[PDB]
């Protein structure tokens, strides 16, 4: 059920033909509330390392029924290489073919989805500077335009920052404007690779920064795993003792809305300070920041507001739970 | 080329854009752009569709590829005395090109065959099609069931645009018995 | 030898090399050359010239596609975009009524009811007799070279003679 460390969920060494599907088998399976990964690659392309996407989704913090199943869409000859890492994870579903065929998407059901990721893996920054993410930009537009009996969660890997211009319809922004102030980067529909170069500075100045980041991101990437993965045997199984299984009780990032629940009393016209104290005492919950609607379905971000700050009913809050 | 259109249409939405593609299937990616409107002047010229398309029509009826190529493109009419009979008459054909304009009130409540007789005999012009109202649509040489309404766009082939004006300036009572067709250019019927 | 042929040519000046009886200068322009009149040749460079026509006349590119493809509707573009391909189905009587439309075709004046004009008639008499009785529209002629290549004439005058061994471009409705 779990790893040797007891931090992630585990499965036996499956072959690729178990988790493979056709369009009919994907549609026949009643998939809802799941992750989709639009993977652009050739057979003879470099490895991204999709393990690092799936691994944090399959943390021991979440129960077996709570885990969001992933549906990768891309080329086979690529994924045959990466299968040796991915084989030991529960609830995968590799579909062949390109993610521009709408039949592949409509079978997978982006209609009912939690998050549709788009990742490139081709030889970029070689020929042109601006026409790099043309496949990533077309794919996002394709899904937004596609309709069925628009409001879709999306996120795109972009090499070049200025290509963020092309994504949204309502661009009320100048070309000279800097990346972080742009609309989609506030909403979280975009994400740059250039952020990783800026982390080099932070690791130099604050010594205990890079540690804090990894603990929030990966779920529970201990140094034990680095030594175990170095051996070459892979993710070792074992159902573990009660002492090791106690380690799963740790924090996780999650989002809470103020439409229903006991915190909905504050949503009519309360304040952030009253929400903070009532959350921490009774429940044992820590709030980081808000995630509002744009006007009165894009949603901008607020990281740690003041005490005297109003709260609408249709708001969402970033939270660190302990259960 | 699709990405280029995106940047152009991002900078200014209400702009006329025309594109060359290679494969036919890529036309769909232009429809995914929200500001793209074929109603308001935007077009897409497929190579493969038109390249093999001209060749395809030649299989059905030979030499149609040349008829069409010479029809729509611009060609210089210049009959020199060195040329033979067959070369001179060919040159006359190449000069004839596509032109569109509204019809007069005389064509109202008539059929397409009955319309074209008046065009060919009196006015000395050819008709291909009429823009039929409905979301309007084009229709090449329709049957006698369909009739003409007010202010319908005609589709002509002729020597020049100046001669097509004779379609607009016309009347049954006034412009009846006229020998020389160049005389017909009267507004006050 | 007497075979119908047609060739895709990238370069225009390569048209020189095709025919035997080249009574033409190398400096002569493409459209005036023998084989491009006969329809044995075809250039890809014609597609670049269509870019101009689409700019000036707005309802030009539409007219071309309707003549060429037969019936390429915008419905097909959306259906082919899905990835499933050409969907079957035998259809209702309402949808099958759409097949009754025009098509390009060629008619000769050797046999048939129009052969009366072929002995020594005129193009104007052919035009009116075709349109009234049959419901046929003639575009242009396709003659023999002399008295088996065949040059093209797009929309001649009224007073124009017609030989017996002639051929005419036609838009039928059946």
């Amino acid at each position: 059920k779990f790893d040797s460390t007891g931090m992630f969920h585990w499965c036996p060494d499956r072959p690729l033909n178990d988790c493979l599907q056709d369009r009919s088998q994907a549609s026949a399976s009643g998939l809802r509330n799941h992750v989709v990964v639009c993977l652009f690659a050739d057979a003879a392309s470099p490895l991204i390392g999709l393990r690092n996407l799936v691994m944090p989704l399959r943390a021991s913090n979440f129960h077996y029924h709570e885990l969001k199943p992933t549906i990768i869409v891309g080329n086979l000859d690529y994924l045959h290489r990466e299968w040796k890492t991915l084989q030991n994870f529960p609830k995968l579903s590799i579909l062949p073919g390109s993610p521009l065929n709408r039949a592949n998407l409509r079978a997978v059901n982006i209609n009912l989805c939690d998050m549709c990721v788009i990742v490139s893996a081709k030889d970029r920054n070689m020929e042109d500077p601006n026409l790099v993410d043309k496949e990533a930009i077309l794919c996002s537009l394709n899904i937004k335009a596609m309709t069925f009996d628009a409001n879709v969660p999306l996120i795109t890997e972009l090499a070049n920052d200025s290509n963020v211009q092309f994504l949204d319809q309502d661009d009320d922004d100048d070309p000279d404007t800097e990346l972080y102030m742009t609309q989609p980067f506030a909403c979280g529909t975009a994400f740059a690779v250039s952020v990783l170069d800026s982390l080099m500075s932070t690791s130099y100045f604050n010594d205990n920064a890079l540690t804090l980041i990894r603990t929030l991101i990966t779920g529970g990437a201990t140094p034990e795993l680095e030594q175990i993965l170095a051996e070459g045997a892979g993710m070792r199984g074992g159902y573990c003792s009660p002492a090791v299984l106690a380690n799963r009780d740790r924090c996780r990032v999650a989002q809470i809305s103020l439409f229903d629940g006991p915190l909905a009393q504050f949503g009519q016209g309360g304040h952030y300070g009253e929400l903070f104290v009532y959350a921490l005492r009774h429940f044992g919950i820590l709030c980081i920041g808000l995630y509002r609607f744009r006007d009165t379905s894009k949603r901008y971000v607020i990281t740690n507001p003041p005490e005297d700050f109003p709260l609408l009913p249709t708001d969402q809050v970033y939270v660190l739970t302990y259960k | 080329n699709i990405m280029r259109v995106i940047s152009i249409k991002n900078y200014h939405s209400d702009i006329k854009v025309i594109v060359q593609l290679l494969q036919y299937h890529n036309k769909a990616y232009l429809l995914n752009i929200p500001s793209w409107d074929w109603k308001r002047g935007d077009d897409a010229v497929c190579v493969a569709e038109l390249k093999l398309g001209f060749i395809a029509q030649s299989c059905l009826a030979p030499g149609f590829s040349t008829l069409m190529a010479n029809l729509f493109t611009m060609r210089s009419y210049k009959p020199t005395p060195e040329m033979s009979q067959w070369q001179t008459d060919y040159m006359r054909g190449t000069g004839m090109e596509m032109y569109t304009e509204y019809l007069s009130s005389a064509f109202n409540a008539l059929t397409f065959p009955e319309a074209a007789e008046l065009c060919f005999s009196k006015l000395k012009l050819l008709l291909l099609a009429i823009e039929v109202r409905q979301e309007s649509t084009l229709a090449i040489n329709p049957g006698p069931k369909v009739k003409i309404e007010n202010a319908t766009q005609g589709f002509f082939i002729a020597e020049s645009a100046e001669e097509v004006k004779r379609a607009f300036y016309y009347c049954k009572n006034c412009h009846a018995n006229v020998s020389d067709v160049r005389q017909i250019k009267k507004c006050k019927c």
